[PDB]
RNA sequence: AGACUCUGGCAUGCUAUUCUUAGAGGGACAAGUGGCGUUCAG
């Protein structure tokens, strides 16, 4: 295919599996 | 700063780890990224030294998120997180593995920890990276290096998948991949490696181009802990069947075919080396291989050098136990027949069959060394023998001669003693390397021949000294050698009559004899600074032995000067700056002769001297020494001519410019001004990869056959890193090389 | 001493053309360097040699399936000619 | 006899060793050289080298 | 601190030839072994 192609072809796949595995506030006391 | 437990405790640490895992900026900000691992690095191998377990049982999340952070496209955050991760298995992984032991697939404690961080470093080479492949790759070698023998049931789906990115069409990776491979053959040991991924070379293929044939190359130079037994058990009877294929095709006229065959069996007993290195079971398991060892080093050249490398790596680390030596030392007596008829046979490589058979001989037992010392003895002096039959047996009693008794060597010293006047070079020269070799061991048997036969030894040598052939001066001073180091104090006469044999032998035909006068002069130098209580007289009293050698012969001149330029570079502050200043008059007045060996010696000596004494001591005879060196001649300034350079070089870098351009003429002025020009001018295993003709990174290569699925486990091989893809004949039509 | 480079072009082209015929030790690559090249020079022969017979000792510790597909590619090639 | 070793014979090697022997025997006896022995040799090498 | 050119040590081999000769041909190519090594150059 090509070098920037498949950049952008892996990134786009890598988002939406990202997307696809998706589908607070900050712990500041150490203890409870 | 690794606090105690007065300021940090375990749960208080491990606290504040889970707590600072929620922050992980964007995904690459690369400025806390870096120092964000870094410290929870550290957080953890505090953790590891406070309450082991729960660092690891902490540990695999930490893992996840190094996976996490190594996608990231920047390759700072990459070396950040290998140097890391591999901190972390060196320091608080390795160590724990002997209390953890081995892990099943139904672990519990910390062995699940280990168990779930290698299924993140699985996961970790899958295809998604494609830039971080070799750092995932360094960091699986440097985890089979350090839990082969503890993780040894889950790790085969790990191996399966870097054959199959090895059997990628482009794989850059190569060289890494291999390391990692042999790491695991290494710790893990091949036989489950095998047991994995089986060798498909078993016996009769239907094809030629195997996709394991590098296994066979990763065994042979990555096994060391591995036991005997299974090579005995797996590659004694397909070492057979390959080698009988391997004829039945060399006469059904296939060549290429058996080349291939012969090319796979010659390679597969290369892999006993790596298998001799520290064998489990070498006490038990060599028996099987003992008449394996004697068919295969009889009838079979081709692999006897590296059979008796394979000896010789067990001699090298296989003889630590004391059954094993036992074992080695019976399979020796029922092996140096074999050898002796093998190294004694007409023509053949002689240097590695004599270097195994001396290490071979070296750790056996004293009584059948002195058999066969018997045996050699009565071929040497039976006369119906040939001249290199003769040498032969020779050079296995110079084998011999050292692992025999005090009787052995005396019977053999008398035998050796009346054949130091023979006419023959090869005769003496063997004889002088007996009397070396007797004379070598400091402890034992030798030594106590030394002073018991020290007398009628240095008898001997005054008396053979007049008929001794060439080669033979390059052992017999190791032999003086030998009977210096344990020389006693009324021996002044011995080694003052030795001395011109030295001084000759400093400029002898073979440099090893050059060698051995030069540390033969350090030896008599040492041992005279032993016989007097003042070392200044001392050193004095030996330089007037070797200072008439400046009077006499040309050659003798020019041995004397090397002699005195060995000394003066070995024997520098102890033996006075006024000599040396005499001693460069003199050499100055030996530059100013006409032969050209004298006048180079002479350089040689002016160039130790500037070398050696301080400016100081230099500076009162810059002009005289320099005035000699001026005069010298039209010829001799041309053809030594970087010799004279190097000595401006060093007079004008340890001394003023000036002085030195006044005191020498306008040639020598236009070399001294262009030396200064000078000065101020310097203020892998693969066949096409060795015939060779000797950002960027993160560019990928997708290939479409079959379509892609990038949730198949198999879409690596699919996906590349890299970019994919003189003489004349004459008329027999042999090319011609100029 | 250090390998001239005309040397390293002579070893590779020799070891990437007759592979096959060249053999374990220097003597019979030198044999193979006598009636594959007329090779005036005697040192240059010897240096050639010694190359050869290293390059072939480094070739046949690496794996078998480039050794292969070379001979059977210098087969076909042989028997297309 | 050539100057350089290498190209001379071994029995002259060994009749320039008994001459060698000798010369150091007597010149390491002489009771001039037993003081000043450097002021010896240097006399030597300059009367010998202004011959030349 | 010459990675220039040439050449020598041993020839009981050839020629008019083991001792003196003078032309040619062998023999050395770091060849092998163990360590230090980016595991390849050194």
């Amino acid at each position: 295919v090509g070098p920037r192609l498949s950049r952008r072809i892996l990134q786009q796949a890598r988002q939406q599996q990202e997307e696809l595995e998706a589908e607070r506030e900050r712990t500041t006391r150490l203890g409870p | 700063a690794r606090p105690g437990l007065s300021t940090l405790s375990a749960e208080l640490n491990a606290q504040i780890i889970t707590a600072l895992y929620d922050y992980v900026p964007s995904e690459n900000d690369l400025q806390p990224l870096l120092a964000w691992l870094k410290v929870m690095e550290k957080a953890h191998i505090n953790l590891v030294r406070l309450q082991w377990d729960l660092g690891l049982g902490h540990l695999p999340r930490f893992f996840g998120t190094a996976v996490t952070c190594l996608l990231s496209p920047h390759s700072q955050v990459l070396t950040a997180a290998t140097q890391s991760l591999k901190e972390i298995l060196k320091e608080c992984v390795a160590p724990h593995m002997a209390d953890i032991g081995s892990v099943t697939s139904s672990a519990s404690g910390p062995a699940q920890s280990v168990a779930k961080m290698f299924r993140a470093v699985e996961e970790g080479l899958t295809y998604k990276f494609h830039a971080a492949w070799s750092s995932v790759l360094q960091l699986l070698c440097v985890f089979f290096e350090a839990c082969g023998r503890q993780a040894h049931p889950v790790m085969r789906k790990c191996l399966q998948s870097l054959c199959d990115l090895r059997l990628s069409p482009h794989f850059p990776h190569t060289a890494a991949l291999d390391q990692a491979v042999g790491a695991a053959v290494t710790s893990m040991g091949p036989e489950v490696v095998l047991q994995a991924v089986p060798l498909e070379i078993d016996g009769s293929e239907e094809t030629l181009d195997f996709p394991r044939s590098w296994l066979l190359p990763v065994i042979r130079d990555h096994v060391q802990e591995t036991r005997l037994g299974f090579f005995t058990t797996y590659f004694l009877p397909l070492a057979n069947t390959l080698k009988s294929k391997a004829m039945d095709l060399a006469q059904a006229g296939s060549t290429v075919e058996s080349k291939i065959y012969d090319t796979l069996q010659w390679q597969m007993w290369t892999l006993l080396p790596g298998f001799c290195t520290r064998p489990t079971d070498v006490a038990i398991s060599f028996k099987g291989l003992a008449r394996t060892l004697g068919m295969a080093i009889s009838e079979r050249p081709d692999l006897r050098v590296t059979v008796c490398q394979a000896l010789r790596t067990l001699i090298t680390k296989g003889c630590q136990a004391e059954a094993d030596r036992a074992e080695v030392s019976r399979f020796a007596k029922n092996f140096l027949p074999i050898l002796f008829n093998l190294y004694g046979q007409p023509v053949a490589p002689r240097r590695a069959v004599l270097e195994t058979i001396r290490t071979y001989l070296t750790i056996t037992d004293t009584q059948l060394v002195n058999s066969l010392l018997e045996k050699a003895s009565e071929k040497v002096l039976d006369p119906a023998s040939s001249d290199f039959t003769r040498l032969s047996v020779l050079d296995l009693v110079v084998a011999l001669a050292p692992c025999a008794d005090e009787a052995a060597i005396s019977k053999l010293y008398s035998t050796i003693r009346p054949y130091l006047e023979s006419k023959a070079h090869g005769v003496q020269k063997k004889a002088y390397r007996v009397l070396e070799e007797v004379c070598a061991s400091p402890q034992g048997p030798g030594a106590l021949f030394v002073q018991s036969h020290l007398e009628d030894l240095k008898k001997t040598l005054l008396d053979s000294l007049r008929s001794t052939s060439s080669p033979a001066k390059r052992p017999r001073l190791k032999c003086l050698l030998h009977i210096v180091r344990k020389l006693s104090a009324e021996h002044k006469e011995f080694i003052t009559a030795l001395i011109p044999e030295v001084i000759l032998c400093t400029k002898e035909v073979s440099v090893g004899a050059r060698k051995n006068a030069f540390a033969l002069l350090v030896e008599m130098g040492h041992a005279f600074l032993r016989f007097g209580s003042n070392q200044e007289e001392a050193l004095q009293c030996y330089l007037v032995l070797i200072y008439p050698g400046l009077v006499g012969a040309v050659t003798m001149v020019s041995c004397s000067i090397l002699a005195l330029t060995h000394l003066l570079f070995e024997f520098k502050g102890l033996m006075g700056t006024s000599t040396v200043e005499q001693l460069l008059e003199n050499v100055c007045l030996l530059l100013a002769s006409r032969t050209r060996d004298v006048v180079k010696s002479a350089l040689g000596f002016i160039k130790v001297a500037v070398t050696v004494m301080d400016v100081a001591h230099l500076a009162k005879h810059v002009q005289l020494v320099m005035e000699a060196i001026g005069k010298l001649s039209d010829d001799m300034r041309r053809h030594f001519r970087m010799k004279l350079r190097n000595l401006f070089t060093k007079f004008i870098r340890k001394f003023g410019f000036e002085l030195v351009k006044r005191l020498l003429p306008e040639e020598y002025h236009r070399v001294l001004v262009n030396i200064r020009k000078a000065e101020a001018r310097a203020k892998g295993d693969s066949i096409e990869e060795i015939l060779a003709d000797s950002r960027q990174r993160s560019r990928a290569w997708l290939k479409e056959d079959e379509p892609l699925n990038f949730l198949d486990p198999k879409v690596a091989q699919r996906v590349l890193a890299t970019q994919p893809g003189g003489f004349k004949v004459s008329a027999d039509g042999r090319l011609i090389i100029r | 001493r250090v390998r001239t480079k005309t040397v390293k072009k002579a070893a590779r082209v020799i070891i990437e053309k007759y592979y096959t015929r060249l053999g374990n030790d220097f003597h019979t690559n030198k044999r193979v360097c006598e009636e594959i090249a007329i090779i005036p020079s005697k040192k240059l022969r010897n240096k050639i040699a010694g190359y050869v017979t290293h390059l072939m000792k480094r070739i046949q510790r690496g794996p078998v399936r480039g050794i292969s597909i070379k001979l059977q590619e210098e087969e076909r090639e042989r028997r297309d000619n | 006899r050539p100057s350089e070793l290498s190209r001379m014979s071994a029995a002259q090697r060994q009749q320039l060793l008994e001459e060698e022997r000798t010369r150091f025997q007597e010149l390491l006896a002489s009771p001039a050289y037993r003081a000043s022995p450097l002021v010896a040799i240097g006399q030597t090498l300059a009367r010998q080298m202004q011959l030349e």
